[PDB]
């Protein structure tokens, strides 16, 4: 799997420290292509960082701070697009990689593939062991187009550095060893060329090329400027209609792509939205509609009809700016069976805000979102009223999406909390991102809980430190219902199985229905107690019913 | 090709009435039709599209009705800033079209102009034409008739009307039937005079200039 | 919030070429069509082509079918609209708009950009005042102004006193002589009862003429 979505912390610090390294290598483990931004920081002396070595594009910016990490090994990354600019500047950012007061920290940048950079600067800065970065020929990174081509470079050094491998042909190098020299790609070229491969006119890029090549051809780029239509680099991708050029009617076009990132793609990946357009999106465009398509794929149909309102949540619409859930926007999702957007409980939620009069959000309150079953954002918890041992208002929530993720990474973050069990009895889908679950103190049913089964990508995963250990809770006496399959469960009871072992009655595992010896006599529908009507003649030791209606009673 | 033909092209109604404009498709757009709005110097903004939905924001009293091929536009009462253009436009079908516009404009009670008339300046007659003047200000409505002429008789060929739009403050209007002519044709007659038809007046007025002592 | 800005409108010889760009923000480019629809003085809309950022395909009106182009650079989420052969008829205020639903009514739309197609050269305004007459009183009240005759093209800022006065000015709009130069009169209407104590300036402002022709309007010799 070659593609993955990068993350969005920049210089804060891991709010969990010991799941922080686990939480890179899930992400980035045998990934090539980065949608938006690598950030790698506050990596410790010794991180193994052996994970990174299969990155060759990061579509955002690459951020590289407050390590102490003595090498990053990014060897195989070619281009980086600057998409999204660390400080709406830099393309490139290296920053404060030494000790905070044998020594610790980056010693060479070791960026020998590092060929193009199509948008955005270079920034490098505070940096103690770090040598060879004032080496670099930087203008031959940049791309031609590169409007945003500068540095700032600081070469504060506490050790003396090494002359480049006599190897190298001039002072460039990105280390001090041979295959570290920088090879340079637009600075050299005959003609008006933007990327070559050596000296000669016949050793030009194609006009398509980003990083260099290999030959001449459009099949032979080391990267692709615009697309990748499936090997061959292109301007734009292959029109999912053709058209008649007279009557302008359109037949559709079996050979169409949709753009998505910076390749064709012949469907839209897991959890995107296709667009009538020729996009794939985590947002339909304006008088366009999320429908659930004859598939069970997710899509963006126009609608006819103004669009049918729609509960917009956290980062979302009016509430686009919305840090918390408060006593302020609560009644705003009463009602919701689903929320575009996200949900944010933090302690001051709870805690009132008295500057702006805003209540204290009252625990009674919370009931609202017990109508709730979706969540396309993420769900972040780090408050929750003493008095509820459980997430249970969330009780129906069966699906959070993670277009939205937290610091760009966490789909379900749960941390600090005190509650005792979960209690999401409904959530079967973590639609992409981590799930994140740390000091909840008194927090139990986690191990219960099969984590492996909510995730929908090999990059998925639960990171959990620091809440009561799971032989503590069993040494209280504390168990899934003798009635629940496999023996996981989100809480203690017969409701909170994650599949009934015999029968439904509403949420309620049974181990009989109520078919013979009842009080009120019940029917089963695949695996499902269901009553009769209520004036069914009840039968001693026998079918009282075949069905709901008055006409499959037997008297 | 489909042509959307609006009514009235002009009309004239007053702040709080109730403005009600036709938009007649040459063929069967189904519900099709959006209408826009555009002011002088500024750029469309869309109003009513799907022929009956408002866009976004788009206040209350706009409405869009009908479907297939008569269709209308309704500003339920009228408010200052509504004076202005409004377009249909079919979207139903290639190639898309849109109305040739409906302006709608202050109405106020009947006023009269008070006719000017200017001389060419000392620096322009070495040139080698002359411009002289007929500046009707502050008048309604725009209905007027203006005729040039020199000493004796009548002019027609020679002279371009040019209005402005509608006054902020007081709603009215003002022309200039601005008069062309070469400099040997200049040295060759003496008094010049325009006359006013306003269905405000009830003379058509003469304001006079000499080129004798001026 | 949502914005598209035109540029690149100017003044081009029959037959010769001319390109247009539009920018845009405040929204996912890559998930609208855009649009060009354009505005000849004093007519209406006439639409023009739309383009596809993912595609790079437009769907254009039959009249322009091998003379205008368009192009997207989502790079810098751009258009481009590259009139060839341009004539008369083609003179107008380009907008820039939103395809909305693709379907084809448009939300929000860019200030525009104006194209003028004339032989016309380039020609400065030359201004002269329009000083008022002895019996210029409708019973106290009189008026003057600056008129600029002969310039090219369209427009000219007239503005009175450096900026303070706005009071009461009539900047008639311009018509297009036979000359294929422009003409105009601005007229101001003040107390008649302070004629010779206060200095009358008018600021003239040509922008592909960089000429400023200030001119006092002083009584006439009658
Ligand atoms: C463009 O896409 C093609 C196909 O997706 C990429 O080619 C693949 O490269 C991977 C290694 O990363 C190999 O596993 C496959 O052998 C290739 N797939 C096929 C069948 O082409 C290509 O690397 C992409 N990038 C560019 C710029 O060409
Ligand atoms: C790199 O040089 C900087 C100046 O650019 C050093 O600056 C100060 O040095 C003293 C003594 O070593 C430190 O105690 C101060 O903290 C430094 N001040 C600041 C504001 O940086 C710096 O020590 C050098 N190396 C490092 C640690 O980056
Ligand atoms: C529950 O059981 C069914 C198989 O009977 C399966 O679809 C699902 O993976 C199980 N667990 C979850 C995710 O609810």
């Amino acid at each position: 799997t070659q593609v993955c979505t990068g993350t969005d912390m920049k210089l804060r610090l891991p709010a969990s420290p010991e799941t922080h390294l686990d939480m890179l290598r899930h992400l980035y483990q045998g990934c090539q292509v980065v949608q938006g931004n690598l950030e790698l920081t506050y990596l410790p002396t010794n991180a193994s960082l052996s994970f990174l070595q299969d990155i060759q594009e990061v579509q955002g910016y690459v951020l590289i701070a407050h390590n102490q990490v003595r090498q990053v090994p990014l060897q195989r990354l070619r281009i980086v697009r600057g998409t999204q600019l660390f400080e709406d500047n830099y393309a490139l950012a290296v920053l404060d990689n030494g000790d905070p007061l044998s020594p610790g920290g980056l010693r060479e940048l070791q960026l020998r593939s590092l060929t193009e950079i199509l948008k955005g600067g270079v920034l490098i800065q505070r940096n103690p062991q770090l040598c060879y970065q004032d080496t670099i020929l930087w203008k031959d990174i940049f791309h031609k187009n590169n409007q945003l081509a500068l540095t700032l470079i600081d070469t504060n050094r506490s050790r003396a550095c090494h002359p480049c491998s006599p190897m190298c042909k001039g002072s460039r190098c990105w280390g001090e060893s041979s295959e570290d020299c920088q090879s340079l790609t637009r600075t050299v070229c005959a003609g008006g060329c933007a990327r070559c491969k050596g000296p000669l006119p016949t050793d030009c890029c194609h006009e398509q090329c980003a990083a260099g090549c290999t030959g001449p051809k459009h099949s032979d780029c080391l990267a692709c400027l615009h697309f990748n239509h499936s090997g061959i680099c292109e301007l734009h991708c292959p029109a999912l209609v053709t058209y008649n050029t007279d009557t302008f009617e359109s037949m559709p076009n079996p050979e169409g792509r949709y753009t998505f990132g910076a390749s064709c793609v012949t469907a839209c990946p897991y959890n995107y939205l296709s667009t009538d357009v020729g996009s794939c999106t985590l947002v339909c465009p304006l008088h366009n509609q999320e429908v659930t398509a004859e598939d069970g794929t997710q899509r963006c149909e126009k609608c006819s009809k103004p669009c049918a309102r729609v509960c917009y949540g956290l980062g979302m619409e009016h509430l686009r700016e919305v840090r918390a859930v408060t006593s302020a926007n609560i009644q705003e999702f009463a009602g919701c069976k689903k929320i575009f957007g996200s949900l944010a409980f933090l302690p001051e939620s709870f805690d009132g805000d008295p500057a702006s009069n805003t209540a204290p959000l009252q625990p009674e309150q919370l009931q609202v979102f017990e109508t709730l079953e979706e969540i396309t954002g993420y769900l972040y918890i780090s408050a929750w009223p003493d008095s509820l041992p459980d997430l249970s208002v969330f009780q129906n929530l069966q699906v959070i999406r993670g277009r939205i993720l937290h610091n760009g990474a966490y789909s379900l973050t749960l941390q600090g909390l005190g509650i005792s069990w979960l209690g999401l009895r409904s959530l079967r889908e973590l639609g992409s991102g981590l799930a994140l679950i740390h000091h909840n103190t008194h927090l139990c049913f986690v191990h219960t809980v099969p984590w492996d089964q909510l995730f929908r990508n090999p990059h998925q995963a639960l990171l959990h430190t620091a809440n009561r250990p799971e032989d503590e809770c069993v040494g209280e006496g504390l168990a899934c219902h003798q009635l629940c399959a496999r023996g996981h469960c989100w809480g203690p009871g017969p409701t909170q199985c994650v599949n009934c072992s015999q029968f439904l009655r509403g949420q309620e595992c049974v181990e009989e229905c109520r078919v013979l010896q009842g009080l009120p006599r019940e029917y089963v529908n695949a695996r499902h107690c269901l009553p009769c009507h209520p004036e069914c003649q009840p039968q001693n030791g026998s079918v009282t019913c075949f069905g709901p209606e008055a006409d499959q009673c037997v008297a | 090709d489909i042509q959307m033909t609006q009514s009235p092209s002009s009309l004239s109604a007053s702040v709080g009435d109730r403005v009600t404009i036709t938009c007649k498709a040459s063929q069967d757009v189904s519900i099709g039709v959006a209408w826009y709005q555009q002011k002088p110097g500024k750029a469309p903004k869309l109003l009513i599209y799907s022929a009956s939905y408002r866009y976004t924001g788009v206040p209350s009293r706009f409405s869009g009705s009908g479907s297939g091929t008569d269709f209308t536009l309704t500003i339920s009462s009228l408010q200052p800033e509504d004076f202005a253009t409004y377009y249909c436009q079919q979207y139903y079908i290639y190639p898309y079209t849109f109305g040739q516009g409906t302006k709608v404009e202050i109405k106020r009670t009947v006023a009269a102009p008070s006719v000017f008339i200017f001389p060419p300046s000392d620096e322009q007659l070495k040139s080698g034409t002359a411009s002289v003047v007929c500046l009707l200000n502050n008048f309604y409505p725009r209905e007027a008739k203006v005729q040039w002429k020199v000493d004796n008789a009548l002019q027609s060929g020679n002279s371009q009307e040019s209005v402005t739009e509608q006054d902020s403050k007081d709603s009215t209007y003002s022309l200039s039937s601005t008069l062309t002519l070469s400099k040997a044709d200049y040295e060759k007659h003496k008094v010049y005079a325009c006359e006013v038809t306003h269905q405000g007046l009830s003379s058509p007025v003469t304001k006079s200039f000499n080129r004798g002592e001026c | 919030e949502v914005q598209l800005v035109e540029s690149g409108g100017g003044l081009v010889q029959p037959g010769g070429s001319l390109r247009l760009s539009c920018a845009a923000s405040g929204f996912t480019f890559t998930d609208y069509t855009m649009d060009w629809v354009r505005q000849a003085p004093g007519k209406g809309l006439e639409w023009v082509a739309d383009v596809n950022p993912n595609s790079g395909g437009s769907i254009y009106n039959q009249r322009f079918k091998g003379r205008f182009t368009l192009s997207v650079d989502r790079s810098k989420n751009t258009l481009y609209l590259q009139m060839n052969s341009l004539r008369a008829e083609d003179t107008a205020v380009y907008y820039c708009a939103r395809n909305l639903g693709p379907s084809f009514y448009f939300d929000y739309w860019g200030q525009g950009t104006l194209v003028t197609v004339s032989s016309a050269s380039t020609k400065g305004p030359s201004v002269f005042p329009l000083a008022p007459s002895s019996k210029s009183t409708s019973g106290g009240t009189a008026a003057l102004g600056c008129l600029v005759k002969d310039y090219f093209p369209e427009p000219v800022t007239v503005s009175w006193n450096s900026g303070a006065l706005t009071s009461g000015v009539h900047t008639f709009p311009a018509v297009l002589q036979s000359s294929g130069l422009y003409s105009l009169s601005s007229v101001v209407t003040v107390p008649s009862s302070s004629l010779g104590t206060q200095t009358y300036i008018c600021n003239v402002n040509h922008k592909p003429s960089n000429t400023k022709v200030d001119k006092k309007v002083e009584p006439k010799s009658c």
